[PDB]
RNA sequence: UGCUCCACACAAUAUAGAUGGAUACGAAUAAGGCGUCCUUGUGGCGUCGCUGAACCAUAGCAGGCUAGCAACGGUGCACUUGGCGGAAAGGCCUUGGGUGCUUGCUGGCGAAUUGCAAUGUCAUUUUGCGUGGGGAUAAAUCAUUUGUAUACGACUUAGA
RNA sequence: AAGCGUUCAUAGCGACAUUGCUUUUUGAUUCUUCGAUGUCGGCUCUUCCUAUCAUACCGAAGCAGAAUUCGGUAAGCGUU
């Protein structure tokens, strides 16, 4: 006696919304869309992380599921007194998406020793997990 | 361990060659794990070993290996030339060579 | 010319209730359940207060933004098909030999008879869809009714009944003969 | 016919005895560079003057930027381009960032609606719209809306291994 | 990597599949094929079915029993578009597709192997959306292939066997990821979350 | 004193190319997976993806000898209990006991001279041969014969 | 599309013009063959094409019926 439609929640291409750049001189930093271009194009600046404020392509950056308040065609110095007022930084590295990335980065941080240590406390951690599977 | 690799596994494609000329002189080889010039300019200079096997024992192994080297990249996506001291067999087109971390750089 | 979204509302009455998950819709009424399978169509719904659902195309052309609207009367014909219903009203017409139709029930198929069509001897059967009822009504001299609860269905139907009734070798437009629709409407309208 | 530069040519006739100090005239010219640009200057005067590259000479040539750079604009530009069987003059209407990006929008755009090359192409001018609702097409109009929001359904995703272990998504 | 690579055929493109398991036999590698009945070409089913036959009037007038063949299944459908990517008259070619094995449906043992995709050939990711394509399956079926009904039912009997297979791993991977979940904030665990694992 | 199967001993034979692990839902993609809960739905809530850059595994004379501590787990070998799998099943899930090893933790000894690198030989087919442990004890062709056959072969018949 | 078609350009035709296709006509060329590719027609036999005579299913008519005419899919099958 309702009615039911899944909404298929989708990132939207919106003024104010934090961006990450996969491909380019930044090539993983973050920036916030500034103006919409196009349907293909955007106006985005990242001034706290280095990001130049530039005009970019939709296919070379990826959309972050943050969001900020942020007026449209915002100046550099707005949209880095509105990054930081909004916390984006600990916002965007709290999800499981920027922890992944940092994994990855101090996987290929590691030394032969480092790798060798790693190997030594995999073994002595599944060794108890094995047991605690054991009795249950 | 299980592992006793010291090298890194490559695959022989072809020879360098035009559409319908090739030149045995020059092995092109696809190293496992490489996929950009950048990412290949590591193994130039290295050692690579085709290593196969006789019936008939040559001198005390029944076990006979071709050396060569990585000489520079090809095109785009990691395939480097080698060049060998005898060219390969042109059987072993799609064969397994081994690439060694000697020179040693890195 | 890709416009950036095409939008088109879908009223929904407070007697039935519309579950849409993928493209799979189905609307549960006071007459039945009618499902139809839209996934062929790249739209996305998007229900707002039990009582309108929107339903748009992101980033469509014209050959898109044209089947967008063809969405909106599919849902609602399935809305009007549970709500009012959907009746269909032919009419025999002929000139001289007088058009027998009648429902018959042969290993439980429940085909449409129609005999002595220009004096044939051969038999015509038309099938009845499943969800479909057939009635000749009274008061009214040679017309036969197609109810039932999907639009789809019923006019198909009538399309069918309509079809296995055209002229050969003859001039139709003085033989007119042939069973017709002569009247498209709904179950109550009063 | 590269990313293209805007160009400050100003050129005049070979001063003569009679004549000294000739007309100085001025032009606006996008090309990929000065000798292109030099070039375009010379055919363009072609058409307006009794003048040649022999007979004249180039005073200064000064590349144009955008006075602002990184603010979103949109431009009305005239053409006047030669197709199969005839010249017509045409109005296009762009948003992007600078005009040099606009140019080569429409150098892209009229080869690919219709065919005309960068050979057959009089840009007529440049000239940005300052205010809204004196934009004239549906296509840039659109993108003026008040808080203007859309997705981008059925992401592609490029993966650098051949084979994938998932079945991936679409999602976005 | 695999000393074997099994293909889901669903959902993948003819060319574009068999163009990538053309470069892999050549590069040496062993591919096998499974429900080619899955998949798809490109264009309307009716366009498609025009295709095969103007391939079906095609034939050595004077003998057509020594002329092309007109293999009718998906699997030598899909293997008559990876010949053409194939030298396949010398004898490199000839033990390039040596290392290829294509099925209708997924015959034991490769039931019980892991298969991968090819999202360099996938329909899903390569076509525009709204573009007609053609079931391979269905095509066959039209130009005399003899057995979609039975590769249906024999692929029913697997799903059903395989879904049974999943909820026992399920379960399994869920007491595992518990084992895992109390295991986290001991002195191993604090270790390797520092050195990134 | 022939044949086949099993095991171990020695030879030849070669390798379309081992060098830790082919690590198993299905469906959709304008949608899904995982977990949780209920009134079991086309449900609510939370979370995830943005690639396998993963996961598992992986330390020891190519992996030796040996003393313990913790735990009753991990894992190999044959043996055994039961079940499931016919698409090409020839594999998967298992019960129980024995026998090793365990790097989960702490010790003791050994390694050298392959001399500054030479794949430095460790794999899997096949063919024999020998040894010792089981198993079975036929046909087919020619020749003769028939004519449902036939140019000849072939075909179809018959004969202790 | 000027006209014919009782009236109505286009049911069916269609002037004055103009755009093509085909290679079963005949011209035009002389590239191959003059140390030779057996030069007409018929008989026999197979196959192919469609620009469809018949047959199957149709659409149009100045198609009432009958008979016709125009057009579509179509060379499966026949054409003495
Ligand atoms: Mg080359
Ligand atoms: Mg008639
Ligand atoms: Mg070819
Ligand atoms: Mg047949
Ligand atoms: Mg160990
Ligand atoms: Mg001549
Ligand atoms: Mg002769
Ligand atoms: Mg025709």
């Amino acid at each position: 006696t309702d009615s039911i439609v899944k909404a298929s929640n989708w990132r939207l291409v919106e003024v104010g919304r934090v961006v990450l750049i996969k491909k380019g001189q930044s090539a993983g930093k973050l920036a916030a869309i500034v103006e919409i271009i196009d349907q293909k194009k955007v106006l985005i600046d990242g001034p706290k992380a280095g990001v130049p404020r530039q005009a970019i392509n939709l296919g070379q950056v990826v959309l972050t599921p943050l969001t900020f308040a942020l007026p449209r065609g915002a100046r550099t110095a707005t949209v880095s007194k509105k990054w930081a007022a909004a916390a984006v930084c600990e916002k965007w590295a709290a999800s499981s998406w920027a922890k992944k990335i940092a994994q990855r980065e101090r996987r290929a941080a590691l030394t032969d020793f480092e790798r060798f240590q790693v190997m030594v406390l995999r073994k002595q951690k599944r060794y108890t997990v094995k047991k605690a599977l054991a009795k249950a | 361990a299980e592992s006793h690799r010291l090298y890194v596994k490559g695959k022989h494609l072809s020879y360098q060659r035009s559409k319908r000329v090739n030149n045995p002189n020059v092995s092109l080889i696809k190293i496992e794990g490489v996929a950009t010039p950048q990412d290949a300019q590591f193994y130039l200079g290295k050692r690579i070993a085709y290593v196969y096997r006789a019936s008939k024992e040559v001198r005390g192994s029944k076990i006979r290996v071709m050396w060569g080297k990585v000489t520079r990249t090809h095109g785009n996506s990691g395939v480097v030339r080698a060049t060998f001291r005898n060219n390969l067999p042109a059987k072993t087109f799609g064969a397994s060579v081994r690439i060694f971390l000697y020179p040693s750089n890195i | 010319m890709k416009y950036i979204q095409t939008e088109q509302q879908i009223e929904v009455p407070e007697g039935v209730t519309v579950s849409i998950k993928s493209r799979i819709v189905k609307v549960v009424g006071p007459r039945g359940t009618l499902t139809k399978n839209l996934k062929h169509i790249d739209v996305t719904f998007t229900k707002v207060n039990n009582q309108l659902i929107k339903v748009a195309v992101h980033n469509g052309g014209r050959k898109h933004v044209a089947a967008l609207r063809t969405v909106k009367s599919l849902v609602d014909n399935m809305i009007t098909g549970v709500t009012k219903g959907y009746k269909y009203k032919m009419r025999y017409v002929y000139a001289h030999f007088p058009i027998n139709v009648n429902i018959v029930e042969k290993d439980g198929a429940k085909f449409i008879e129609v005999r002595n069509f220009l004096g044939d001897k051969k038999i015509r059967n038309v099938p009845v869809r499943d969800g479909v009822t057939i009635e000749f009504s009274t008061n009214v001299k040679d017309e036969i009714v197609l109810s039932g609860n999907s639009v789809e269905d019923v006019s198909q139907n009538a399309a069918d009944l309509q079809q296995i009734c055209r002229v050969r070798n003859k001039d139709i437009r003085k033989f007119l003969d042939g069973i017709y629709v002569s009247h498209k409407g709904f179950i109550t309208e009063d | 016919m590269a990313h293209f530069k805007e160009y400050q040519v100003i050129g005049r006739r070979l001063p003569t005895e009679s004549v000294p100090e000739p007309k100085l005239f001025r032009m606006r010219i996008f090309a990929s560079n000065e000798v292109i640009a030099k070039s375009r200057y010379w055919y363009f005067l072609q058409k307006l003057h009794k003048v040649k590259k022999a007979s004249g000479e180039i005073v200064s040539i000064n590349q144009i930027n955008e006075a602002h750079p990184t603010k979103v604009k949109n431009f009305g530009v005239w053409v006047r381009y030669d197709s199969r069987s005839g010249t017509h003059n045409m109005y296009k209407e762009i948003r992007d960032v600078s005009r040099v990006a606009a140019v080569e929008t429409l150098y892209q755009d009229m080869a690919a609606r219709h065919r005309a090359r960068f050979r057959s192409i009089h840009i007529l001018k440049v000239a940005e719209i300052e205010k809204t609702a004196d934009v004239k097409r549906q296509y840039v109009k659109q993108f003026l809306t008040k808080d203007l929001k859309f997705p981008l359904p059925h992401r592609v995703q490029k993966s650098t291994k051949t084979f994938s272990y998932k079945r991936p998504s679409t999602f976005y | 990597v695999e000393p074997v690579v099994v293909i889901d055929g669903k959902g993948h493109l003819v060319g574009r599949l068999a163009s990538v398991v053309a470069k892999q036999l050549l590069n040496g590698q062993k591919i096998v094929v499974v429900r080619a009945e899955e998949l798809n070409i490109s264009g309307e089913f009716f366009r498609n079915k025009l295709k095969y036959h103007d391939f079906l009037r095609k034939a050595t007038a004077f003998n057509k029993t020594r002329g092309p063949f007109h293999f009718r299944a998906p699997s030598r459908i899909f293997y008559k578009a990876l010949r053409g990517m194939v030298s396949h008259k010398t004898a490199r070619g000839k033990a390039a597709l040596e290392r290829l094995k294509v099925f209708e449906g997924i015959p034991p043992p490769y039931d019980k192997k892991k298969r991968v995709v090819v999202p360099q050939a996938l329909r899903v990711l390569r076509l525009k959306p709204g573009r007609k394509y053609t079931t391979l399956g269905k095509l066959s079926t039209s130009v005399g292939w003899k057995y979609e009904d039975v590769v249906a039912k024999l692929e029913a009997k697997r799903k059903v066997s395989s879904a049974e297979y999943y909820a026992k791993k399920r379960a399994f991977t869920k007491k595992v990821a518990s084992a895992n979940a109390t295991a986290a904030e001991s002195d191993v665990a604090k270790q390797l979350a520092a050195l990134g694992y």
